[PDB]
RNA sequence: CCCGCAGAAGAAGCACCGGCUAACUCCGUGCCAGCAGCCGCGGUAAUACGGAGGGUGCAAGCGUUAAUCGGAAUUACUGGGC
RNA sequence: GGCCGCAAGGUUAAAACUCAAAUGAAUUGACGGGGGCCCGCACAAGCGGUGGAGCAUGUGGUUUAAUUCGAUGCAACGCGAAGAACCUUACCUGGUCUUGACAUCCACGGAAGUUUUCAGAGAUGAGAAUGUGCCUUCGGGAACCGUGAGACAGGUGCUGCAU
RNA sequence: AGGGCUACACACGUGCUACAAUGGCGCAUACAAAGAGAAGCGACCUCGCGAGAGCAAGCGGACCUCAUAAAGUGCGUCGUAGUCCGGAUUGGAGUCUGCAACUCGACUCCAUGAAGUCGGAAUCGCUAGUAAUCGUGGAUCAGAAUGCCACGGUGAAUACGU
RNA sequence: CUUACCACUUUGUGAUUCAUGACUGGGGUGAAGUCGUAACAAGGUAACCGUAGGGGAACCUGCGGUUGGAUCACCUCCUUA
RNA sequence: UAAGGAGGUAUUAAAUGUGGGAAUUC
RNA sequence: GCGGGGUGGAGCAGCCUGGUAGCUCGUCGGGCUCAUAACCCGAAGGUCGUCGGUUCAAAUCCGGCCCCCGCAACCA
RNA sequence: AGCCAGGAUGUUGGCUUAGAAGCAGCCAUCAUUUAAAGAAAGCGUAAUAGCUCACUGGUCGAGUCGGCCUGCGCGGAAGAU
RNA sequence: GCUCAACGGAUAAAAGGUACUCCGGGGAUAACAGGCUGAUACCGCCCAAGAGUUCAUAUCGACGGCGGUGUUUGGCACCUCGAUGUCGGCUCAUCACAUCCUGGGGCUGAAGUAGGUCCCAAGGGUAUGGCUGUUCGCCAUUUAAAGUGGUACGCGAGCUGG
């Protein structure tokens, strides 16, 4: 079951990614809700609570 | 299992030692969000890029539901600016992965039932 | 094949526009979605992706794929080299 | 695979797959633990320091409601700041406003003002006295205060990798 | 309006002050330059141990004020001690600016009296009126310099050579 | 009717070709991993070729060969014109 | 001044640097 | 059954013979470097498997219990 | 003992439960109608329901109940000529 | 003057192999089988927490308790060491019942079919092969079923001899 899980696990690629934070255009979005914020800043900080509560919305 | 504790492993991809620094802002990232949400923390390895940053991490979470406010986080993240370790300063990509998985208590022992038993002598 | 009748009345699409190669802008998108014959394009100000307007080339066809030769003097007899 | 060899191996000699290059000579630089010649508190020769202590100051980190923002090898770190109790201040908490603190226009009112009262942490809200002038075809108008719209204002918000 | 920018297990840079006798302290007494000044500089005199206060000249200044330069020199003392070194920290009492010094000002008086006895690896500046050391002034500025900018005093060592 | 020839068909043993096979050899590739740093400068032991031995690996060493290797300045002494 | 011969010079040490560059072009 | 072991994060000493924990790497801080390694200068970290006894006093001596090792386990 | 009546009310006591009505439990567990009728002892229903029963009246007319000590017995008690 | 500590001390002075073996003895004494025992083994029963939607007892049954057999592994050392030959196979069996099939029955969480479980019943019946010396076991394919045991783990003056 472990490794099932780890083969599961998405590569750690390219193409592969669920949240995109770009600092020279100061975006932040998450590629599944779509949320986006432009205080980098903050969300490096931890102000995860908006990405966190779309996802859990959004189910 | 959403209201269980939680481990959050943390690795880094495909960035070189621009990924592994970035995987140490990420560590740093989530330990400031579980203190935010007063979640209790402890690393239970932490693996050090020999240049900067850390190659893994696995952290302990502990809290109410902690578990179901991590478990979303699971997957890559993707991380673009100017590399700050690249003479040239181009703006590069690094990608690292955080992997949320529940704490599980260990299997109550069974002993062997005799009845499920058939014993040969010979 | 010819004569008469009726009304513009029944009859236009396809590919392409970064270079090669004739034909350019806006919006969307943001190394994603996608394009791609080659070089390549797309990572938030794209004439290269998708739509639109305009334009170019063909036309009851227009493109794509398959196949042969040409360009290939790239087997050189014509007509090459060490 | 064949032939040769005691063997090592030699000889002859492919294909699939993959790339849009691989390559030769020369040119301009850059580099060399290549050479030569020069120079610089670069060594050498000295003198005094720093790193140890306390304090000042800046930074990082951590903390915090906020500890504002930038600079951050040499070429950031007594740097922007030639001077944060309030102001500054860009940050935080709380209390407040929505054509508006700062402009122009339109309409409508009110001289400008001045003095007070009360309540509020203050912003501000409510009230009371007191002046009602200056140009002036008694058409006025505009120095100035408000009120009502909407074109607008406003941002020390982002990108120094558009300038 | 109030708070923060001043936080504080810690790490680094740049400074100031020291660790003493080529010095500390007390008394006396020489020699500068440069600059600022009107909501300013403020004399004098009086009061206060003092920071300062009251009254009040002069000066938009080669005129008046800031404003005795200090190191030095002479005499005396201390006699190598964590000291008559050091002056951090803390308690009490005040002054001034400013509506307002709690967070978070500067200064004064009294009391206190920490580390520190010359600094590991390493590392910096300087070739002459320089380094070193000693005072002075300015901007910013209501108040708030060990920072910055500038000005004089004293004043070296060494450079064989590449 | 019989004999000869001969198709189907049968047996044995080879050859060749295709597919396949536990396992195994190397090859190519890669927007990051581990170990070094082999070459390119005299690449820090010049490099390379043939061969042999050795070694986690690039490689190291011996023997012979090639140049498709860099540098070749400076001080002192002696002699001659 | 030129030519020739000989002797001395000399660093022990020094591994590594991922992955997103060029308008300037009738 | 008979022998051994169990000590900073790792590997080994210290037990015998009671009083006292060491070495190498590793970790942490400061250097060097453009940066990392190497290197240099400093620090920290084990109450000795677990209980018990004995002792003025136990890593040390004794006894359990746990783990790990070896051997032995025969004729039959 | 049988046997005949009866064997009520608030009230399905409420919660938790999927439903929970005496009868999954949890959880209270009372008063009223009185001859007596349990917030139920059992059966039963998915739940109710339903069936009892405890309780109590009426006819029949002598025993009846269930413990203690003790004697003797019964089952438990399957093997290979 | 002796750790002559094997401590009433063989000598001042001494270890092993024999499956190449040999002699005298012992059932005083082991290996097999018999015996005694029954820890263990196998088979029953008692209590009933619980599982079984409800419901202990259709089927199971925890924590505990009481037996039966001789039947595994043992304990002991009574028989046999002037000899009681052994594993498996083959041939031939014979008994038990704790019944595998067929026969009869009860309960069932038994609709039927098909089962579960217990009771009665011993008349008859109750595989062939692959592997292995095998017993055992696994596997293939059958059968109504491929029983569990005792018999010196039946049976070598019947065979075999892996
Ligand atoms: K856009
Ligand atoms: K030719
Ligand atoms: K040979
Ligand atoms: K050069
Ligand atoms: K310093
Ligand atoms: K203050
Ligand atoms: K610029
Ligand atoms: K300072
Ligand atoms: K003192
Ligand atoms: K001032
Ligand atoms: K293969
Ligand atoms: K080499
Ligand atoms: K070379
Ligand atoms: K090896
Ligand atoms: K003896
Ligand atoms: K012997
Ligand atoms: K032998
Ligand atoms: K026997
Ligand atoms: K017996
Ligand atoms: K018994
Ligand atoms: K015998
Ligand atoms: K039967
Ligand atoms: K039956
Ligand atoms: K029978
Ligand atoms: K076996
Ligand atoms: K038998
Ligand atoms: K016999
Ligand atoms: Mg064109
Ligand atoms: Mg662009
Ligand atoms: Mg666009
Ligand atoms: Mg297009
Ligand atoms: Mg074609
Ligand atoms: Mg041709
Ligand atoms: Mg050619
Ligand atoms: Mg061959
Ligand atoms: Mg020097
Ligand atoms: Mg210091
Ligand atoms: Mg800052
Ligand atoms: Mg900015
Ligand atoms: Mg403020
Ligand atoms: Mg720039
Ligand atoms: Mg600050
Ligand atoms: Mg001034
Ligand atoms: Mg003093
Ligand atoms: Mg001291
Ligand atoms: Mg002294
Ligand atoms: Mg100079
Ligand atoms: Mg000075
Ligand atoms: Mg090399
Ligand atoms: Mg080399
Ligand atoms: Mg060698
Ligand atoms: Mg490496
Ligand atoms: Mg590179
Ligand atoms: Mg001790
Ligand atoms: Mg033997
Ligand atoms: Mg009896
Ligand atoms: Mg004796
Ligand atoms: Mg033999
Ligand atoms: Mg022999
Ligand atoms: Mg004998
Ligand atoms: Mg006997
Ligand atoms: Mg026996
Ligand atoms: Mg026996
Ligand atoms: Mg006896
Ligand atoms: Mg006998
Ligand atoms: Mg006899
Ligand atoms: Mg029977
Ligand atoms: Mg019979
Ligand atoms: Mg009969
Ligand atoms: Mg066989
Ligand atoms: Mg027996
Ligand atoms: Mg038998
Ligand atoms: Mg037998
Ligand atoms: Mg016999
Ligand atoms: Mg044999």
């Amino acid at each position: 079951e472990k490794q099932a899980m780890e083969d599961n696990k998405s590569d750690i690629g390219w193409g592969s990614q669920i949240r995109s934070y770009v600092l020279d255009d100061s975006r932040i979005k998450d590629l599944r809700t779509g949320v986006e914020t432009r205080n980098t800043q903050a969300v490096l900080d931890g102000s995860l609570d908006q990405f966190i509560e779309a996802s859990l919305k959004a189910g | 299992y959403d209201s269980a504790d939680c481990y959050l492993d943390i690795q880094a991809g495909s960035g070189g030692t621009e990924a592994q620094d970035w995987a140490s802002m990420l560590e740093r990232m989530y330990l400031r969000w579980a203190e935010s949400r007063g979640f209790k923390t402890e690393i239970i390895k932490e693996s050090e890029g020999e240049v900067a940053g850390i190659k893994s991490v696995t952290i302990k979470i502990s809290g109410d539901y902690a578990y179901g406010w991590l478990r979303t986080e699971t997957g890559v993240h993707r991380l673009v600016r100017k590399s700050p370790f690249d003479s040239g300063g181009r703006r590069h990509t690094s990608f690292s992965s955080a992997f949320v998985y529940p704490e599980v208590d260990d299997d109550i022992d069974i002993e062997i039932n005799p009845a499920d038993l058939r014993i040969d002598v010979y």
